[PDB]
């Protein structure tokens, strides 16, 4: 876990050292979620001053997208090819979080790729990073995602989590109630049929007995 | 909605009757309601059982049966040119307007579902409106058209699942 | 790093072996056995497991290679497509005796696995652990140690039915079917409710704020609905309509039988012979 | 203790074998107990046999009126329902395996034999009856076990039957429950002819304390496979065969109706009901899965 080491070695640094460390961790391969570094009080205090651009860059990398970076290109500091690649990977993950069959057109529009080969190479790299598992379909121009990692969350996002989990629990409870009711109905029907058949047989036996005498 | 209840009321009023014969306004309303609902057999039999005295007394039944015959022949230009020939006062006007709208909608659906290349004049005759505005208004609906050949191209448009299965199993196993 | 699939038959074999040896000897004693399975690429799967014969001299354990070879021939006679995978033992954490026996076994296969089962445990999770051998250089000295692997329980219909029957050991039919499904759905509900509680408790503020758990909860919540695609819907409706037609034909057959019985009784009653 | 049954008493077994009380009676053995491991091994071997038939051997003991089974080991036979026993390969294999297991700690002795009847019920055919008769005539005791690995999957419950035959010339006095079992047309004559020469023991299963603890620990991770089963796809050739057999039986019933054992229409109706009920169960499982997973739109 490179993020743990970066957090450990970020205690005494501030200012220019902090910005250099932020650039290094953003460029570092392997790390894809930056929540604790943003949670650091020093990093959150970096807002006051002339270095708020680096805090905005970190916020973009935590919760952001390539169209957001394009819209806010001037304010943010310049990024290298590795940082752009990481941002594109995070954009793919963000799309796959809400859509499980991503068309090629939206990916091309978001990542500003020109030819299909570059986009497919980028998707292959993202797959090989073990941050998104899926398959590419060329005939239908689709990318089918089986698994995608959970990106960084805010403090106000957890309401959606609790709402979805509440809905799932309610669905499970309703299914259990339906199963119980169906079992009860089936058992009652079987016992009723058996009782009726036994009563009919008893009446037939009584009729035969009174007739044979 | 507003016509089904009126049809039921007119049917009941005719059935009760002061001796079998109903008032001519009710006869006309019933005939036009049968025409509106495309119950052609019911309208055909209703006209057959209308007494000749009522036929001679009121002339609007003749026009209503003219509309009915045009519908029976499936002649859309006849329907459109025969609807706009007579009128009454609020007794049959709203239902005849509804009949015109229903005929327009039915013609649109039929042309859409049973044609892939129709001459613009024939499409205008089917719909009822003259050629120019019909060809103007098909494109906003998504229908391809092209000039110098006037060939319009129409385009063709629960928790009880366990209960039923449990019922089936309980019946089969008994 | 290879993905490992376990089979409950192996665990049952080990547990029965240990219980039998303990009952026979009066006091608990550790047992040594061998595993059998198939390796496909990097996917290792274990299916069955027999027992090996071992002796102790001084403080070292030696495996009878002659007995191993005879057993290998015997099991190749029956399970033609199965092969040797590693060895299993009962105990706690690995020991130098285990390292010695692993060194002995390594003369047979290239990279044998190592399974350890703990009969005397107090934890909540299964005491089965899987290790593989890794040779390293520490302080300029060559030593081979253990690396733990993550295993998943393999899926099989007959195995599932047998295991469920043995675990349960207990007047309709829909009854039974629905009861099984109910037990599993109950387990799911419990787990999802405990997760929702943690999440709600963390949101309101009762436990230290954890980022990894919350991110994983978000990822879990983003996995629903599962397979809402048109091809899946078409396949599902295909299956539903097929079962519906079969039910229709069965209903027709039952009605024909009832009709035949009624016709027989009517003919007997209302006919003058 | 529960593990007491796992203790093998050589002296007691020898005394019981030398003081055979089953000679005076005929229905002496009425209870058959099977360990958990033996049952699981039997079921997995029968399933892995596929559509063909497999047969092995069973090691256990006897406790008074009941017959206990502790282990089971397969023998090769190349399977494929060969004519009978073996080109002597299995003949050597049985003794070799028993001798090898003797020097490890498996000190129990054989008590019966098991085999699979995949797709056509659990009963003893003519050759099976002759085999069991021959085995009981000389080496006693001995029990036959018949498994149905396909009906097990189809119905969700194991189809295992333990049987023991009667001596030659012995006529058992009535007492025939004869619960209904669906059997195809090509295998009905043998079942009809050879049905009073054997009787079915009452079978129960047992497990040890460590086995119970391990199973209750394993369920916590094994509950997934119940919710991801999809039994409607794994069993389709079996359902097709059942429908074919049912159609043939319906044709025979119609022929009997046209003509002038009893009421084959009722048997055909029961077969159709069983098949349809299994199919509807398979469908309602998938309906439950869809309701649980596909509707919880985030
Ligand atoms: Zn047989």
């Amino acid at each position: 876990n490179l993020l743990e080491q970066f957090i450990l070695l970020a205690k005494g640094t501030s200012g220019s050292a902090l910005t250099a460390l932020i650039s290094q961790v953003l460029e570092a391969p392997g790390v894809y979620v930056f929540g604790e570094l943003l949670e650091l009080a020093n990093v959150q205090e970096l807002a006051e001053g002339a270095n708020a651009a680096y805090l905005q860059l970190l916020n973009l990398f935590a919760y952001g997208t390539y169209p957001d970076y394009i819209a806010n290109k001037e304010s943010l500091p310049e990024l290298s090819t590795a940082q752009q690649n990481k941002l594109k990977h995070l954009t793919i993950v963000s799309l796959a979080s809400r859509m499980k069959c991503i068309p090629y057109s939206v990916l091309l529009k978001d990542l500003e790729m020109r030819n299909l080969r570059e986009l497919e190479d980028l998707i292959i790299e993202a797959v090989y990073t073990d941050i998104i598992q899926g398959k590419l379909d060329q005939r239908n121009q689709l990318l089918e995602v089986d698994f995608c990692i959970g990106r960084d969350i805010r403090k106000k996002d957890i309401n959606n989590i609790v709402k979805t989990l509440h809905e799932w629990c309610d669905g499970c409870e309703a299914v259990l109630l339906g199963i119980e009711q169906q079992v009860l109905r089936a058992n009652q029907y079987k016992e009723n049929h058996n009782r009726t058949q036994q009563q009919v047989e008893a009446e037939v036996t009584n009729i035969k007995k009174t007739l044979k005498a | 909605f507003s016509f089904k209840k009126l049809l039921d009321q007119c049917e009941n009023q005719e059935l009760e009757a002061p001796g079998g014969i109903a008032t001519p306004p009710v006869y006309g309303q019933l005939l036009a309601l049968y025409l509106l609902h495309n119950d052609m057999n019911n309208a055909r039999y209703l006209w057959k059982r209308i007494p000749p005295a009522i036929k001679s007394a009121n002339s609007e039944l003749g026009g209503i049966w003219s509309v009915g015959q045009r519908i029976w022949q499936r002649d859309f230009p006849g329907i459109y040119t025969t609807i706009n020939a007579h009128q009454w006062s609020e007794t049959v006007q709203p239902i005849m307007e509804a009949l015109r709208d229903a005929t327009r909608r039915r013609a649109f659906a039929l042309v859409s579902q049973a044609y892939t290349s129709i001459i613009a004049d024939d499409f205008a005759a089917f719909v009822g409106l003259p050629v120019e505005e019909a060809v103007k208004g098909i494109l906003e609906q998504g229908w391809q058209a092209d000039s110098t050949t006037r060939m319009v191209l129409p385009r063709k448009p629960n928790e009880q699942q366990l209960a039923r299965l449990t019922d089936y199993v309980a019946f089969l196993e008994n | 790093s290879v993905s490992v699939a376990l089979h409950p038959l192996v665990i049952l074999n080990i547990s029965d072996h240990w219980i039998r040896m303990r009952s026979q000897e009066g006091r608990p004693v550790q047992v040594i056995g061998a595993l059998i399975g198939k390796q496909e690429g990097r996917n290792i799967e274990v299916m069955n497991s027999f027992e090996l014969l071992s002796h102790t001299v001084e403080e070292k354990i030696i495996i009878d290679k002659e007995y191993y070879y005879t057993k290998e021939e015997q099991f190749k006679q029956v399970f033609k497509e199965l092969e040797f995978l590693g060895w299993y033992t009962t105990g706690g954490p690995p020991d130098p005796s285990d390292i010695h026996v692993h060194k002995q076994v390594c003369e047979i296969i290239e990279s044998p696995l190592f399974l350890k089962l703990n009969p005397m445990t107090k934890h909540t999770d299964l005491p089965v652990s899987v290790f593989e051998s890794v040779i390293d250089i520490i302080n300029g000295e060559a030593t081979m140690l253990f690396a733990e692997l993550t295993y998943t329980l393999a899926t099989e219909e007959a195995e599932r039915i047998g295991v469920d029957h043995v675990a349960r050991m207990t007047n309709s039919t829909v009854a039974e079917h629905l009861i099984a499904q109910h037990s599993a759905i109950k387990m799911l509900h419990s787990r999802v409710k405990l997760i929702l509680e943690y999440v709600k408790a963390s949101e309101a503020g009762e436990v230290p704020f954890n980022h990894e758990i919350l991110r994983e909860a978000y990822a879990l919540c983003h996995c629903l609905p599962v397979l809402s695609t048109d091809k899946f819907k078409t396949d599902f409706y295909d299956q539903c309509n097929d079962v519906g037609l079969m039910a229709y034909l069965g209903t027709i057959t039952k009605t024909c039988n009832t009709m035949n019985q009624f016709v027989n009784k009517f003919n007997v009653l209302y006919d003058r012979q | 203790s529960i593990d007491e049954i796992y203790k093998y008493d050589k002296k007691q077994q020898q005394e019981i074998l030398a003081a055979k009380p089953w000679t005076k009676d005929h229905h002496y053995f009425k209870y058959c107990k099977i360990s958990a491991l033996a049952l699981l091994k039997m079921v997995m071997h029968a399933r892995s046999g596929g559509n063909l038939e497999v047969m092995g051997l069973m090691l256990g003991k006897v406790d008074g009126e009941t017959m206990i089974i502790m282990d089971s080991f397969a023998l090769p036979v190349e399977g494929t329902e060969t004519r009978v026993n073996a080109q002597a390969a299995a003949y050597e294999y049985m003794a070799a395996y028993i001798e090898n297991a003797k020097q490890v700690g498996r000190l129990e002795n054989a008590i019966g034999w098991y085999h699979s009847h995949p797709g056509y019920g659990c009963w003893l055919s003519g050759i099976d009856v002759s085999t069991q008769m021959l085995n009981q005539q000389f080496q006693e005791p001995f029990v036959a076990v018949v498994i149905d690995p396909t009906r097990t999957i189809s119905a969700g419950k194991v189809n295992l039957g333990a049987f023991r035959t009667y001596p030659k010339g012995y006529k058992p006095p009535d007492e025939g429950p004869s619960e209904y079992q669906t059997i195809p047309l090509n295998k009905i004559e043998d079942f009809g002819v050879h049905c009073k020469q054997y009787y079915a023991l009452e079978v129960s299963y047992f497990k040890s304390s460590l086995d119970r603890k391990l199973l209750e620990l394993l369920w916590n991770k094994y509950w997934v496979n119940t919710l991801s089963s999809s039994s409607l796809l794994t069993n389709a050739d079996y359902t097709t065969g059942q429908v074919f057999d049912l159609s043939e039986k319906l044709e025979q019933s119609e022929a009997q109706l046209g003509r002038g054992s009893e009421d084959k229409l009722a048997k055909a109706t029961r077969d159709s009901c069983k098949t349809t009920i299994e199919a509807i169960h398979g469908l309602m499982s998938q309906v439950i899965k869809d309701k649980l997973f596909n509707q919880i739109n985030i």
